[PDB]
């Protein structure tokens, strides 16, 4: 009932799998950890920090009323 | 031999049109007093007081209602969990402007439903089954009881059970959502989960099914005729179906045993019902659902708003709105 | 024995796989940003 | 006994159905069973008392089993202020031990003792069949628990006796003297309706009553227990149950789903057996007190309280119940059977008293309302106190909800496991819990219904 | 924006005084208002009596004025009436009655400062403190 | 053998996925809605469309995080990455709401591909195609919902947020705008989806209750075998276990399965046609003559007149947070509700 | 941006240890497919 691939158990439980894979799955983890934390999602996404909600002159929300023309309405909103 | 030896032969004997048994003989009076109550008083019942402010609310067809509209309306507020049976009123029309119908009615009907659940389980019994349909049917049994019977008894009143009626049942919806937030209760998300996998499941497999019949028809002819009743041919190949759905999404997640592919199609939506039941009946404790409202604070501590926080503002409008000349005090506690 | 190691169920499963590792390391260290 | 599907017929899952017919390895799985019971007390209480701030009342604290304790009159005074600390943690530190010991000896016999125990005595070795063993090992179990009645008893009466939230001058730990043994109360609690107003062994509302039942529960256990070491089943009770140990499991189940909803119910309604002093007030109460709170806040400011009609033409803060009583008004009309120490000095023969209400009510009393209303029995799953509107920073969930919720749902799922066991052992003793036999299924002699 | 020194900076006195709570004494001062007067307190309402919130109106209404520092600590110490005519210390929470206020009895000066400080400090961040209890 | 057909047998191949020409539709477009969703309540806001967080980054939870609807202002602006909007930036897409048609676009299309799959699949196997016509009904409601729905209204903000609690708005909005319960297309739909979860559960008890005994286990499951010839439970058995306790039963399997087939696609497809009505606020909300008794009548009160002053209620508090671009104001005393709360 | 060196770099890492652990094998089976 075998397509052809190796089944799964016998990877998972070799030593190869594990000897890759103890060093490449923590590799990710702390990639995504890092991009996190030195504050690199913040500027990809455009995701507030919590201190930048308000502004010091926008104490509401800055909700989009704009059509077309979003990139200057959002840097006037900063 | 004795009478009553040959009573209890007919009494449980499997070759009735509708199979009596020992539970049958506490269903049918039950069961037909709540139906013969329930009709009569959804045609005709004068309006009655739920709130306990003396403002009666008309359930009746004959008094305004429509099929969606009228309701058999839960007992007086007033009451609270008194027992209120016929003879415990004055006179009649007392006894309906109360809302006497709705306890006779529930009480009758929760007692017929308990012995609707031990019959099938006799019948079973008594026709050399497995005995566990009384178990599935234990999940729909449950979540009667918790809007019939646990929600009134931990709210302190039958007043705020589920009426017997389609828009009363919204009401409640709406009410029982602006009070426990029950969308955000966990036990009515599995409930969801149940339904709704219930439904996609009942799918899945009577597609998986009517795809995979053997050819024993013209057609012209409904295949459904392909089956003849009492074969032990199986009508359909399950090694395609399973050859077909193995592909759809990988081999080791389609089933192969019948058996334990209909273990699985009774056991979700059965396991949904219970959970979302007990979360029916704990909320009935007033354990409600999760409260997010102001859990996301700016830097300086102002909030920020969430979908929650939608979600809050929308059960406060159906909360501030809901029975509105009948509360005093600024808490709604009762 | 003796099978294929890269596969079209290889890139499957990686193709979920490293994404979500690498998320789930971006949520953890989110666990701990302070407002 | 085979530990696997072909030797045993049972599935990993099902894997403790293989213990069925091994007596000893069955007595090591209960003792280890037990001995994680008496674990779990004991590491709760010792976790409560290590996040127990003794000042602030047990109920805004997420505890559960020092209440317990403070009931029982152990290291709490008036109002049930917490005195001493050390009875909780002895509590704790006792079950500990005790499951240390437990689970040794069911460890011992799950692992090592003799796989069953009839070979090796009569008096231990059992079987289900045996009608006379089983109804033994019941009266055994019967004085046993007897035995623990008399000992609330005796607790109550040479050992300090028990928290009395009903007290004249206040709520306090006293000795109770004269449990009431007439016979007519004790056992006219159980004919009461189950209803508003009745309460059926809900309403038990004072300690000498609960003392006297339970002398009467100690004798009746105790005398059960005799009788049944003494006797063997009846013909009726042979010809009407199943006699198997599925069967015995069944009926324990029914009998758990009963005690449970019990339970749950219990804690939501009474407030004597569970003061409110540390289990905070019942929704009931709660609504009272804010009924109460409002009256005399508007009494204060010039409300003349007796006749302010409210917007629906019901008395705003006062009205009668069907039968008549004075009793506070809006919706809180559905919770006037509630008694409370609290709200009781103002209650009159007529309900309410209106010179009670004008000239009666202490700050104390005003204290304790605003204290119940505050802390109803209203909150969210993750502890956000209050009714599900409000916003996040109280954290408060009442312990009565806890354990009603808990023990509702444990009653109804051991409901359903006594549904299923009864169900398997009438099939198994008729002999078809594993399908229809082909060759005789019943269906096929039976004529077509119509 | 952050919780800055301004935000911080409130009336200390009714003679204009200033006092700016450091981001400790706010963060105690939440903290105790959370555990002890949030039962009552909750989004600055007063469950028990609504005529009497904790809003800014409400603080600044009474006699004396409570919208400044020191009068928070001083009704901490001595509860009295909105127009300050009666004796609430059997009525209301306070330092004085450890006797019947034990959730009271292990805070200092200090604290009760800091509660006080964030009494001042909450309206400004939530619109909805000291509103209606349905708002 | 001509480069297609080399193509189609590679695509056709046995292995542990089946990719299929539908494969080509599918997988791409699946993986981008599906990336598209946990990278939008990871990292995505909805600041600036709706001033409300909605992703882990910003402390929303697993029930609070959603790919919210883009901003009212875009009217149905497909909003594409290199659109007049975002212009090619993809930050700004992101902040505006880009991932909205994004993952609604790519899941339409994954859609297709899935139910291209189940059809592709049945012809190689040789089953007919029953399942792709099923699958026909969870496509009806997700066109309805998040693709007819929206374009009926003013714009994308109104769709439904791919996210739990985004989910749990729609619905109560819904409620509260269109009084969606009282709709009868609605009603068929629960009335579909109820059965069809009594259904699964009666069914799958039944069959489990009537097994015949092939087997010496306990273990029933293990007394089945994917070849045998014959029927695993008792159809009679089960027909006269029916029949005498609620009067009537199932006596031909292929219907069985049929109807659990039938009823819960078509209460999905019942539903999906309320939908599409009230995206043109075509709605069941009212009965005229009982609103026209009550506003004569002061004593005429029903659950329905009930329920509409609920909706009024909700309407009003919920309005002004709910759609923040309108910049509602409604002053305190303007707010219904009743007395004391 | 640095964050950017930092944040790629754990991932050039993973993927320089699966290659020189992989490389063989996959290499040979790259060779006999063609
Ligand atoms: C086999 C046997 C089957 C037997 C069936 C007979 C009926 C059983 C169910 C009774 C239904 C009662 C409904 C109303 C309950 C109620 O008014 O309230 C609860 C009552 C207690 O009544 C309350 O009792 C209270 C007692 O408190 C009083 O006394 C107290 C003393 O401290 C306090 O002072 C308090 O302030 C004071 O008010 C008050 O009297 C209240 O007015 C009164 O309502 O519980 C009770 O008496 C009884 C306990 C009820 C258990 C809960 C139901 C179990 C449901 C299971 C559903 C399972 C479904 C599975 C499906 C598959
Ligand atoms: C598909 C995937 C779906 C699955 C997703 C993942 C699910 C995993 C399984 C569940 C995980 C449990 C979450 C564990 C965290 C937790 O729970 O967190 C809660 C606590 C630990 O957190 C603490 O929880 C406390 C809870 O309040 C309690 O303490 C407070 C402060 O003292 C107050 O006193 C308050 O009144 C009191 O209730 C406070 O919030 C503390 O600040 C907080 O730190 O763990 C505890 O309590 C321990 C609880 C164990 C016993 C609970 C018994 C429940 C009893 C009945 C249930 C009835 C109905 C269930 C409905 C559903
Ligand atoms: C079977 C299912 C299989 C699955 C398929 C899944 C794949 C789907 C791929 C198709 C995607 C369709 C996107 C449609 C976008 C759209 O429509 O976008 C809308 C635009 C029109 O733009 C709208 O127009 C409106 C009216 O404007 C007009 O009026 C205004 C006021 O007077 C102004 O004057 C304005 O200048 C003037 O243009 C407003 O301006 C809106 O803000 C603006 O969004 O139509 C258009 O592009 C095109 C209009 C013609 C084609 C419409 C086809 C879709 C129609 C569905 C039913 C619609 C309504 C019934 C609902 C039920
Ligand atoms: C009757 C049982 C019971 C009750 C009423 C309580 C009540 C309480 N506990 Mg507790 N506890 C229990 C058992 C119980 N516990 C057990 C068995 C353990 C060992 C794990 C603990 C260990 C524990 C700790 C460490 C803590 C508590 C705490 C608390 C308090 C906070 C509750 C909370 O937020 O949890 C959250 C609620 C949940 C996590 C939901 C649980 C839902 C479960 C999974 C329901 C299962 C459903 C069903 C039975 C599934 C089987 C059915 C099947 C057929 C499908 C509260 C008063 C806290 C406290 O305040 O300490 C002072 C605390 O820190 N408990
Ligand atoms: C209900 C629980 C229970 C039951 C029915 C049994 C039953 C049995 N045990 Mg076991 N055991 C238990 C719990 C239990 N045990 C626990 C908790 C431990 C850990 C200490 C052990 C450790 C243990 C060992 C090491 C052995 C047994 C053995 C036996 C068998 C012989 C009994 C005998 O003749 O000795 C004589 C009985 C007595 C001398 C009576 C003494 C009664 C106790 C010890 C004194 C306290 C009485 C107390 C006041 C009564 C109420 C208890 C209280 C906590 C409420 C027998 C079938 C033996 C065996 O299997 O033989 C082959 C054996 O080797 N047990
Ligand atoms: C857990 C403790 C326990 C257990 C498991 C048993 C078990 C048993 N006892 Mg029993 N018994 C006990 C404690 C216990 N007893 C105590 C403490 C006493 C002293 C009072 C007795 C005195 C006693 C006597 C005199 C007899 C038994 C008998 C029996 C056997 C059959 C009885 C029966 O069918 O039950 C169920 C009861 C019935 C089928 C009769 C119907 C009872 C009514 C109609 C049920 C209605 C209850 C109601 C719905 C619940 C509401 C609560 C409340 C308001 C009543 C059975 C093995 C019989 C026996 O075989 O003798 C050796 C017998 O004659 N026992
Ligand atoms: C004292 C109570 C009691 C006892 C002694 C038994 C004993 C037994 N049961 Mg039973 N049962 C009970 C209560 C009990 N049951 C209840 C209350 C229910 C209703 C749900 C059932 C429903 C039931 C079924 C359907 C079956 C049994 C079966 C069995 C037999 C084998 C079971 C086994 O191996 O477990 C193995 C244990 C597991 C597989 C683990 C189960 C884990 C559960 C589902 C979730 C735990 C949730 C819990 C609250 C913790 C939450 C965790 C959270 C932190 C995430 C065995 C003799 C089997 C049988 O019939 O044998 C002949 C069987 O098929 N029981
Ligand atoms: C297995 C066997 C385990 C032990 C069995 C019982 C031992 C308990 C004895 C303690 C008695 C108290 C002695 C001091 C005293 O008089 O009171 C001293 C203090 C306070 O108790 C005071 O006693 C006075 C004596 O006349 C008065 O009665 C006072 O009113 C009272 O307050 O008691 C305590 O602090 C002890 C708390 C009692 C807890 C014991 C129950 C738990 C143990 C059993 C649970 C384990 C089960 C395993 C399974
Ligand atoms: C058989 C079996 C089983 C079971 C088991 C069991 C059930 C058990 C148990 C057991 C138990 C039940 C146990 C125990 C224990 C205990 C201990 C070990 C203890 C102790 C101690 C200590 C050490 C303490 C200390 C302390 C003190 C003294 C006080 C203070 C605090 C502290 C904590 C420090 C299972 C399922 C696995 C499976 C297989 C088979
Ligand atoms: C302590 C206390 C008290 C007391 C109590 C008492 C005194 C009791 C009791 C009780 C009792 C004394 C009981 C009982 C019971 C019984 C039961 C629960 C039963 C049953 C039944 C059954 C189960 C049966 C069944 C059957 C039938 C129906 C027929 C056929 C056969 C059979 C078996 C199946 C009081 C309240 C005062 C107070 C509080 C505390
Ligand atoms: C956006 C976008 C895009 C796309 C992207 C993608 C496609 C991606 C992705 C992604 C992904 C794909 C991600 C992922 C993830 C994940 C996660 C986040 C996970 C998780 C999880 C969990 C948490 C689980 C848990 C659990 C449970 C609950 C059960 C049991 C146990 C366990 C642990 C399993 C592009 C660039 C094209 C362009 C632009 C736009
Ligand atoms: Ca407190
Ligand atoms: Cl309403
Ligand atoms: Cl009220
Ligand atoms: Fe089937």
């Amino acid at each position: 009932g075998t397509t052809g691939e190796r089944p799964f158990s016998d990877i998972v439980t070799s030593i190869r799998y594990w000897v890759i894979h103890s060093i490449t799955i923590p590799m990710l983890f702390i990639a995504g950890w890092l991009f996190v934390s030195t504050g690199l999602a913040y500027d990809a996404f455009g995701t507030p920090r919590p201190d930048e909600y308000f502004t010091q002159t926008r104490q509401e929300l800055p909700i989009l009323q704009e059509r077309y023309d979003i990139n200057q309405e959002i840097q006037e909103f900063n | 031999a004795s009478l009553w030896e040959q009573f209890c032969q007919w009494v449980t004997s499997t070759n009735n049109r509708i199979y009596v048994g020992w539970f049958g003989t506490l269903m049918i009076p039950t069961l037909l007093t709540a139906t013969t109550c329930f009709i009569i008083a959804f045609i005709a019942a004068p309006p009655v007081d739920i709130d306990g402010i003396r403002e009666p609310v008309a359930g009746s067809l004959l008094y305004g209602n429509n099929i969606i509209s009228g309701a058999v309306v839960p007992s007086s507020n007033a009451i609270g969990l008194h027992f209120y049976p016929i003879w415990e009123a004055a006179s009649l029309d007392e006894w309906l402007y109360n809302g006497g119908p709705y306890q006779l009615v529930v009480f009758h009907f929760l007692i017929g439903i308990f012995c609707y659940m031990g019959r099938q389980w006799e019948l079973s019994y008594r026709l050399g089954m497995r005995p566990w349909i009384c178990v599935a049917y234990s999940a729909p049994v449950s979540a009667a009881t918790a809007v019939f019977l646990i929600y009134p008894i931990g709210q302190g009143s039958f007043s705020d059970g589920m009426p017997l009626g389609i828009s009363g049942t919204f009401n409640f919806m709406i009410v029982f959502q602006a009070e426990h937030n029950i969308l955000m209760h966990p036990f009515h998300m599995l409930g969801v989960a149940g339904v709704f996998g219930g439904s996609l499941f009942s799918a899945m497999h009577g597609s998986l099914v009517t795809s995979s019949l053997v050819r024993e028809t013209t057609e012209v002819e409904s295949q459904n005729y392909g089956y003849k009743f009492g074969q032990e041919e199986e009508t359909y190949n399950i090694v395609a179906a399973h050859g077909y759905f193995g592909r759809l999404i990988f081999q080791y997640a389609s089933f192969n045993n019948s058996r334990s592919l209909h273990f699985f199609l009774g056991a979700w939506p059965v396991i949904g019902i219970w959970f979302t039941a007990m979360g029916v009946s704990t909320m009935a404790f007033n354990l409600n659902g999760f409260n997010f409202n102001q859990s996301i604070l700016d830097s300086q501590g102002r909030v920020i708003g969430t979908w929650a926080d939608v979600l809050n503002r929308a059960n406060i409008g159906f909360e501030v709105m809901h029975e509105r000349n009948a509360h005093n005090f600024p808490l709604d506690l009762a | 024995v003796t099978y294929p190691i890269f596969t079209v169920r290889w890139l499957a499963v990686h193709t979920l796989a490293v994404p979500s590792v690498f998320f789930v390391g971006a949520i953890a260290a989110m666990q701990f940003i302070q407002r | 006994g085979g530990r696997d599907l072909p030797s045993t017929g049972f599935a990993w899952w099902s894997g403790n159905a293989r213990l069925i017919n091994l007596s000893g390895k069955l007595l090591g799985a209960h003792v280890a069973h037990a001995g994680l019971i008496v674990f779990w007390a004991g590491a709760m209480t010792l976790f409560e008392v290590a996040h127990f701030i003794p000042e602030k009342p047990m109920y805004e604290q997420g505890l559960i089993l020092l209440p317990h304790i403070a009931t029982l009159g152990w290291g709490v005074g008036p109002a049930g202020e917490v005195t001493d600390i050390f009875p909780f943690f002895v509590v704790g530190v006792l079950h500990l031990i005790s499951s240390a010991v437990l689970g040794l000896g069911g460890i011992y016999h799950a692992l090592r003792g003799p796989e069953v125990l009839e070979e090796y005595s009569s008096f231990f070795g059992y079987d289900w069949k045996d009608k006379n063993q089983m109804t033994n090992i019941i009266g055994y179990h019967l004085i046993l628990l007897g035995c623990g009645a008399l000992l609330l008893v005796f607790k109550a009466m040479f050992f300090g006796g028990v928290y009395d939230t009903w007290a004249p001058g206040g709520g306090d730990v006293r000795v109770i003297t004269n449990p009431t043994l007439n016979p007519a109360i004790i056992f006219g609690y159980l004919l009461k309706a189950p209803f508003g107003g009745e309460g059926w062994i809900i309403s038990v509302n004072n300690m000498e009553d609960i003392i006297g039942g339970h002398i009467w529960i100690g004798l009746i256990c105790i005398s059960g227990g005799i009788w049944h070491i003494l006797t063997k089943p009846f013909g009726w009770a042979r010809r009407a149950l199943i006699w198997s140990g599925e069967a015995y499991l069944s009926y324990s189940l029914g009998a758990l789903s009963l005690m449970g909803f019990i339970a749950s119910v219990f804690v939501w309604f009474n407030n004597t057996a569970y003061p409110s002093e540390f289990y905070g007030p019942t929704g009931m109460e709660a609504s009272q007190s804010q009924a109460f709170t409002f009256l005399v806040r508007d009494q204060r400011l010039g409300a003349n309280i007796a006749s302010a009609q409210g917007p629906t033409g019901l008395g705003k803060y006062l009205m009668r119940s069907p039968s008549g009583e004075i009793i506070f008004g809006g919706e809180t009309m559905r919770f006037w059977d509630f008694r409370g120490p609290w709200l009781e000095p103002l209650r009159g023969p007529n309900g309410l008293d209106l010179d009670k209400l004008r000239n009666d009510i202490q700050p104390w009393q005003v204290r304790r309302a605003a204290e119940y209303m505050t802390h109803a029995p209203l909150g969210s799953l993750n502890s956000v106190g209050g009714v599900i509107t409000d916003v996040n920073s109280f954290n408060y969930v009442s312990p009565r909800a806890w354990l009603a919720t808990s023990h509702f749902v444990l009653g109804f799922f051991f409901l359903v496991g006594h549904l299923w066991h009864a169900g398997r052992a009438r099939a198994a003793a008729a002999g078809f819990e594993k399908g229809i036999d082909r060759e005789t299924e019943p269906t096929l002699f039976m004529p077509d219904l119509d | 924006v952050e919780l800055t020194e301004s935000t911080r900076t409130i009336p200390l006195d009714e003679a204009g005084g200033t006092t700016t709570l450091t981001a400790r004494q706010f963060t105690n001062g939440q903290k105790i208002f959370v555990d002890t007067c949030t039962q009552c307190h909750l989004q600055g309402k007063t469950k028990t009596n609504n005529n009497v919130s904790l809003g800014l109106a409400d603080l600044a209404g009474a006699e004396p004025r409570r919208d400044n520092v020191l009068a928070l600590v001083e009704f901490l110490k001595n509860p009295k009436s909105y127009d300050g005519e009666d004796d609430y210390s059997e009525l209301h929470p306070n330092i004085s009655r450890p006797d019947i206020y034990p959730e009271m009895r292990n805070y200092t000066e200090d604290d009760i400062f800091d509660v006080a400080g964030y009494t001042l400090i909450a309206p400004k961040l939530d619109e909805r403190w000291g509103g209606t209890i349905y708002f | 053998r001509g480069w297609f057909d080399v193509l189609d047998d590679w695509l056709k191949r046995d292995r542990f996925v089946f990719i299929g020409w539908s494969g080509l539709l599918l997988f791409p477009c699946a993986f981008m809605a599906l990336g598209g969703w946990l990278t939008g309540t990871t990292f995505v806001t909805s600041w600036y469309t709706h001033g409300l967080a909605s992703s882990y980054l910003e402390g929303a939870n697993f029930l609070t995080v959603a790919v919210s609807s883009p901003a009212d202002a875009f009217g149905h602006s497909l909003l594409f990455l290199w659109g007049p909007e975002a212009q090619g930036n993809l930050t700004r897409w992101f902040q505006i709401g880009g991932l909205w048609p994004f993952v609604a676009l790519h899941g339409a299309f994954g859609l297709i591909g899935f139910m291209l799959r189940q059809f592709e699949i049945s012809r190689l196997v040789g089953i007919r195609p029953y399942n792709a016509i099923a699958f026909s009904g969870p496509i009806a409601v997700f066109v309805s919902v998040f693709l007819m729905y929206p374009l009926g209204q003013s714009s994308w903000f109104f769709a439904p947020s791919f996210g739990v609690a985004g989910i749990f708005r729609f619905i109560l909005f819904l409620q509260g705008f269109h009084n969606w319960t009282l709709n009868p297309f609605h009603m068929m739909g629960v009335a579909g989806i109820l059965g069809g979860a009594l259904l699964c559960a009666i069914h799958g008890a039944t069959v489990e209750n009537t097994l015949f005994e092939d087997g010496e286990d306990s273990n029933t499951f293990r007394a089945f075998e994917p070849t045998q010839a014959e029927e695993t439970y008792s159809m009679v058995t089960a027909n006269r276990f029916w029949s005498q306790i609620f009067g009537i039963a199932f006596s031909n399997k292929r219907w069985l399965h049929f109807f659990m087939l039938f009823v819960p696609v078509t209460g999905l497809w019942m539903s999906s046609v309320g939908i599409v009505g009230l995206a043109l606020n075509l709605r069941a909300y009212d009965f005229v003559s009982q609103e026209l008794r009550a506003a004569e009548d002061p004593e005429f009160e029903t659950f329905y007149t009930k329920n509409i002053l609920l909706n009024e209620g909700m309407r009003a508090w919920m309005a002004p947070q709910d759609q923040p671009h309108e910049n509602f104001i409604f002053p305190e005393e303007v707010l219904p509700r009743g007395n004391a709360l | 941006d640095w964050r950017v060196i930092v944040v790629v770099s754990p991932l050039l890492i993973a993927a320089t240890w699966a290659a020189i652990n992989i490389g063989a094998a996959a290499i040979r089976q790259l060779q006999d497919v063609l």
